[PDB]
């Protein structure tokens, strides 16, 4: 039982931070995931970082240019976005995943996800 | 005369049949029922974060191919037919190291049904992974899972379901760990995308509560008797520089021998455990004792009752704190 | 050799004898060979013992030869066995030097000896409440694993008492008082009624000087604390030390002997007797110290003399009368 | 009733099939793909310079002896079928002991395509050797690496490359070393050249930083309390000859005590290590300490209050000295 | 061309050869001969009761079906043929665990002769128990046996003989046991009667002397340098009341160390060894003189003279009494 | 299409091969050229005297049968062509423990040639027995062997010598010991003969020189500094019983301490060390001066100041003379 | 990564002393080589040397003539060139080469390489 | 690198000791032998023994009649000859043999011999 609550989107023109905030028992979801679904199109895959190690991934269209990391005291991951992006237009999604649920890059294994928030460029 | 007609039967059954390809290939998946029969689950390992289970893998599937008519019976055939018989490929993910029993022949089991249902079972002896949380041990809580999944045929060749809902797993009060109580035990079926594709996914899992009682008397108790052997010092008579100094080394001694004992029985985590913050807290207590009598020397050369007091005070009130918090 | 080519060729090796019809009755026997292993922290044991099955196969009878066949392990996988199989076995395995220790041997009568030597590691329930003091019994479970009541019916045969051979083992540190095979046919397992044969045996732990390294040095810890009453009171460091050094080796010991001991949260007598001590040799420094006090006398430590000792007799026969 | 149909051009691809013949044998090499993803990294053991991978190892390669048309499908098949299909000889140079999981059934994978691609995955536990540099132990970093070649084809008949790209290899987030941290992990190809001949390579390398947290609590603070203890005796008065000697003896004989644990646990390596240099050098302290008294003692039958500013500002600047040459 | 002609008589040998049939089945037994080539004992484990022997088991026996004549050699054959031959059922009675080598093939010998006779050699390294009496330990002699028994055929089938005389076993002088020298090897012929039958046996057992050099040094030595350090205590006056009870606990505390110790290297047997008796009369000897010390401060508040020449005496005394009875 | 071809002349050339006759057989000994590439060596064990050896193993020979012709090229078949070729019976003699790895297929080569040469490569683990002598451990040079020899052809059959000659080894630079270096390698070829016959051997052999890094900061280095710590009683004033006595008693204590964990990583060999001689000499000087302290205390109830000058220079010539004398 | 200087060249009729210095990683690449390379010839491998445990290798032509001995203290590796002959006419380097790289007279199994040093007699 | 040296011979018409020292390497080669070769046969095991454990062994025609025993202070190996027979006519040569060196009645095995000393009946 994970609970996510994600914020700081709002629209700008530049950089913004996202944040995610996680409570419950996160030891049994030490991976967070960030996804993004356009009006119309699936949901995306933005990045993943776990828990401990610090350890990260991210795809292509945003690789380079987006920062994922995490602080375990204040159990958070926050996800840095520069150079904004016209494509980066979509409803930022926090997802956890479980330790044996597969791949990163498929929404589907996650189990407990947030509200989302919109980011409008 | 029956064993000619049923030599007969299962010849014809095995005539033309190919091990290679799965019942109703090409077509709906195929879908496999699944239960499991614990016997006893061995060792649980914190070093290596692992626990050794035992059971009866249980597996329900049809294949019309090996249906039979004219004998109203199920065929308990020899263990050996597997082998000329399609099986599921299913391995668990979360394994480290298994086998199947082979005395005196292997544990396996065969048995037919007219409608072409197919019972396999075996007795597996697996020691699975378990990533463990220590930062509350030992009043910690473990969550250990089983994962069951189809290694090389998707959910479109294939399916897995509990047979029987909650009681496909049994077995479950034969488990008696000297250290832990198995608190609870779920089923959870799932489908994990891969690159290669999506899988069916089955999860048992154990939630565990380890037993306060051996850690009580282990390092509780021997810490606590150090502490109040401290104590002592202060009822001592300050001109006697060398016991008073004795008695401070010693216990701080004691409690480092202590300290390194429980540490070594533990995988080396960065983070500190519930029971590291009580060794420390002992430490600090003794420490401090010595250190008093240090200004106390210092100082000759009334404080004695003032120690008195405050030292098996705010030692109860830290035991109060720590117990609150991690209970 | 036209008996043996004869009898495989029209064999059906996937179905027992009579199948669909009355269960096969098989007779089977132990010959327990050694115990090696007795271990109370992995609470298991390691048995090799002959393992004898016999049961009637008419489709193995020949003709006109009144001569058993004895036959190698080769022929073994040209027929038909039983799914014997031991339930509490954590890991088994056959002696395959310099071949496969597997014996059959065929009667015309189509009567079958199957005789093969394992070594299996038997899980055993143990009881450390009296511990070192204390009786364990172990079983030896025996059961078919496929076949039901139905199909396959287990017995221990008449020569069972004469071969078992449980009399003859020596043990390094157990010693068998008693032992009994059980037959229980109730073993209703999901796929069905289950016959188990079961062989039980009690091991009584050996009383000798084992017992007496772990208690020894615990009690000559208290007496050495003892020995501080008749040191005079002035000598404060010298009674001092005596206290603390005791008090530490108990704590030690009580540690030590633990950790080379199962994890189980079992109150063992062991444990037991060395808080007893514990508490002595601890008193004897707050005695010391209360003196010490009051100084800041010589009756109140002859006083301390005579109890501990007195109540250190009588504590030890009250632990030693419970636990016999 | 396609499976007959299947079934039909499964034999057929099998019929001739020679598996002791490599794809274009005497021909143009056969690229064969590779991808791993990683289970986990159960252990990392300095004394063995070793590491245990469990991992998913899937080979990519093209054969046209097993093309197949008229099935707009992909045929996968049982794993006992690779048996009857030729496979890379791909073999771990730097493995110690490696096995495939078995239970059920292998841990193996067959999945045919139309065009002749084959698709062969393992799921192999591997243990791998890791030299370590221990200079800076425990504040060092290491690069394991897993070396990935063919053992009798050459160049000229086979050739390895990582699908994918730098996504070959996956699951690196699913590490957990309590003990390190996973920095980065790089992909290399190369050819390496015998005797024999030149041979592909693939190379897999993690670089491992180790995590300090658990050596402070378990060496470098019972060491630092053990010097402020000796610290202890210069506030004592002289004339408590006996108080001060045992002070001083005992600090030396507990830091001896620390110092023989730490070592056993570490292999028997010739070069000093930097926790070794920061034990060297508390035991310094303590022992000039025990002397500092012994000079005290001489010129007795003023200088401890040297001592009490000396001892505590050499030490922290000893320590700064260390940690900032360290990190 | 004499590989074809000798092809043609080894297939006209294996010609209908039944090896489910020993040689002259239903007639007389057929005689085997062993020699044993002895390589190694690697381990003599007392806490086990088992040692590990190496060695090359050679079988000799007469097969007239194999019988060639026009070849005037002996065929030395590749040791897969043995599979296609009868072998003797033999097996260790008292083994605990055994394997054949296998690298870089099978280490197996077969060499055929013109009359018939075949050579059947193994390389078989094996762990035989050996029950071991320690009542005179580490003083002590052990006689370990290995037993040599035909499974399946009884006496009327098979029968074993030393070939060679006593001259069978060779390789004895290979032996180099650390704790251990071989003083004598005996080569025992016997029939053993089962229920089954009577069963053919050969036993070699070895008689092995425990070498007292180690332990002198190892446990013998610092358990009289304690008894003798607490013989100082005599010398030290008796006012110095800290001095002498620190002389008399410290040596008891090391000697309980050292009594620990050595019963934690030997199996738990309930009776007293010769090295136990030896540690149990150390202790006496330190306890009785720190309760000297304590009869003599509670009369003060001329013995220490008789003491210093009792306990020396007594103890002289009870070395030669232990030592002549145990040598 | 070549493929066709090939599989022709392959299917000719097993066509009538009979594994069971070496080649040429009746006649001249086939010669087998070896070579050795080191991997690594693992692990050198002085208390079970054996080291892990993993190595390419690679053997040499023609044969005849299995020439062929219209194909200039060496055909590399799979691994699992073996079981239908001869192979040299070849084994390690003093091996205790190894396997040939099979991840993800066996570690084995066959490279055929034109003219009937053929290549066989084997990835071999070994652990091969090497006894050890500790006279002058810890500053001791070790030789280990690798015997290779033919278990049962003779010398009238097959030939072993070292293709290359010197340099049919290699790798050697590859090993890296942390606690031993490779000073030599040499390659030794001989007949050694046996009662069933002479055979062929091959011994490759090693001498490595302890590294004394380690051991010096683990053991020389600890005792020295407890034999000068007791040194510091002689500048302790008489009147302190207490202080002195401690000092003594601490010191031995240690130093038995130290003698235990030494003799538990080494084999119970019953000769004494060259590291055990200076462990003896140091409890000697450390007892000395427990007993000079009670000969002071003796004649009180100058002798320091002799005491100061004597115990220094003794164990400074007694560490000159240790020191030379083994190296 | 792993930097190579050599020096100690020049021309000569005698004995000479080559020389190779290393700095960086030089744990990973435990293994230093000489090679030689003939105008129009292909390079040619001279000996080989560890650096710890001092093995060394040497060619047939250069044995007995050339010995190779390094110190860990300054990190350098030095080829002690004495009865030179005219056959010995070529630009020395020095290499490295990795733990897992292969045979060492092979110059393509070495990653880093060194300037070159020219020796004429 | 081991030297054997015997001596002890001489002719009696009786009890001989003969004696064997040696030096060098000896734990390389453990067991020491004695053979005898008679004029034209060829030469003839007498009797073996390892330096540690006293093991030894005997021919049939010297056995019960020759004792062989070593001292390791001394490094000697020596053979006590009694009831000698006119058949003991030949010179006693002294062989070391090393540890996988095969049997010990066959002469080629063994790597070092003495020089030989003649005892004649
Ligand atoms: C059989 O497998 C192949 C290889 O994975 C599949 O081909 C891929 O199909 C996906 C879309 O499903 C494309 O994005 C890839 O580019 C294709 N790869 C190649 C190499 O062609 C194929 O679709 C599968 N067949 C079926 C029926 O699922
Ligand atoms: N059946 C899971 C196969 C897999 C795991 N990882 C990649 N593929
Ligand atoms: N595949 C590496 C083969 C090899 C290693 N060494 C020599 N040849
Ligand atoms: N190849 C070893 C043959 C042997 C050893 N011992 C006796 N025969």
């Amino acid at each position: 039982q994970v609970q996510l609550v994600e914020s700081g989107g709002g629209l700008v023109q530049g950089s913004l931070r996202l944040s995610c905030a996680a409570s419950g028992h996160t030891f049994n979801y030490p991976i967070m995931g960030w996804f993004r679904q356009a009006p119309g199109k699936e949901r995306e895959f933005v990045g993943a970082i776990s828990w401990s190690g610090g350890s990260t991934s991210y795809a292509d269209s945003v690789k380079d240019r987006f920062t994922i990391s995490r602080d375990n005291a204040k159990n958070t991951v926050y996800l840095e976005m520069n150079n904004l992006k016209p494509e980066d237009t979509a409803v930022y999604y926090c997802a956890a995943k479980g330790r044996y649920s597969g791949g990163l890059y498929y929404p589907t294994n996650y189990d407990y996800w947030g509200q989302g928030t919109q980011v409008t460029v | 005369g029956n064993m000619s007609f049923v030599k007969e039967t299962v010849d014809k059954l095995l005539k033309g049949y190919d091990i290679r390809l799965r019942p109703d290939f090409g077509g709906p998946p195929v879908c496999v029922g699944m239960n499991i029969d614990i016997a006893s689950i061995d060792m649980v390992s914190e070093v290596n974060m692992d626990y050794t289970l035992t059971m009866y893998f249980q597996q329900y599937w049809r294949d019309k191919r090996l249906a039979y008519s004219g004998i109203p019976l199920n065929l308990t055939l020899d263990n050996r037919v597997a082998d000329q018989l399609w099986v599921p490929d299913t391995y668990f993910l979360n394994d480290k190291k298994s086998f199947v029993h082979g005395v005196t022949v292997k544990n396996r089991m065969i048995r037919l049904h007219p409608d072409g249902t197919v019972l396999y079972g075996l007795r597996i002896t697996t020691t699975a992974a378990c990533m463990m949380d220590l930062r509350r041990y030992p009043l910690d809580e473990q969550n250990c899972t089983l994962e069951i999944e189809s290694y090389g045929y998707t959910t479109d060749d294939i399916e897995f379901y509990w047979r029987g809902g909650d009681k496909a797993v049994t077995g479950v009060e034969r488990i008696e760990l000297p250290q832990f109580s198995i608190v609870e035990h779920r089923l959870v079926s799932r489908n994990v995308v891969f690159a290669t594709g999506a899988y069916p996914r089955l999860s048992l899992s154990f939630r565990l509560k380890r037993n306060i009682g051996y850690f009580i008397l282990q390092t509780y108790m021997p810490s606590i008797l150090i502490t109040i052997l401290s104590w002592v010092s202060f009822w001592i008579n300050y001109d006697a520089s060398a016991a008073r100094v004795a008695l401070g080394i010693t216990t701080v001694l004691t409690m480092t021998t202590i300290n390194t004992h429980l540490r070594e029985t533990l995988p080396k985590i960065p983070y500190v455990k519930a029971i590291d913050m009580y060794l420390m807290g002992c430490f600090v207590f003794v420490f401090l004792a010595l250190l008093e009598y240090a200004f106390v020397n210092y100082i000759f050369f009334a404080i004695d009752r003032w120690s008195r007091i405050v030292f098996p005070f705010t030692f109860s009130l830290f035991n109060l704190v720590y117990w609150l918090y991690y209970v | 050799l036209p008996n043996l080519d004869g009898l495989i060729a029209g064999y059906a090796r996937n179905f027992r004898p009579g199948i669909g019809g009355p269960p096969v009755n098989v007779a089977l026997a132990l010959e327990v060979a050694s115990i090696d292993h007795i271990s109370e922290a992995n609470m298991e044991y390691t048995m090799t013992v002959f393992l004898h099955q016999s049961w009637r196969d008419s489709r193995l009878s020949y003709n006109h030869t009144n001569e058993t066949l004895g036959l190698d392990s080769r022929f073994v996988d040209k027929l038909w066995l039983p799914d014997t199989f031991i339930v509490n076995a954590k890991s088994a395995w056959f002696h395959d030097v310099t071949v496969e220790n597997k014996l059959i041997r065929l009667q015309p009568d189509g009567v079958i000896l199957y005789s093969i030597r394992i070594t299996s590691t038997v899980a055993c329930d143990m009881d450390l409440a009296k511990y070192p003091m204390d009786e364990q019994e172990c079983m030896l479970d025996l059961e078919s694993y496929g076949y039901s009541s139905e199909d396959i019916v287990y017995y221990w045969s008449e020569s069972q008492e004469h071969i078992h051979g449980l009399d003859k083992l020596q043990l390094a540190q157990f010693t068998i008082t008693s032992y009994r095979f059980t037959t229980e046919l109730m073993n209703f397992k999901s796929a069905g009624q289950f016959p188990r044969l079961s062989l039980h045996f009690h091991l009584r732990r050996n009383r000798g000087v084992y017992i007496i390294q772990s208690y020894m040095p615990s009690v000559l810890l208290v007496a050495m604390s003892w020995v501080s009453f008749w040191i005079s009171q002035a000598a404060v460091p010298a009674r001092v030390s005596l206290g603390i050094t005791t008090v530490l080796t108990m704590t030690t010991l009580m540690v030590s002997a633990r950790s080379s001991l199962p994890r189980a949260s079992a109150i063992k007598a062991l444990d037991v007797y060395f808080w007893i001590c514990y508490v002595f040799v601890f008193a004897a420094l707050v005695e010391y110290a209360f003196a010490h006090f009051n100084a800041d006398a010589d009756t109140i430590d002859i006083y301390a003399r005579a109890v501990f000792p007195a109540a250190f007799a009588a504590v030890n026969v009250i632990y030693w009368a419970a636990y016999a």
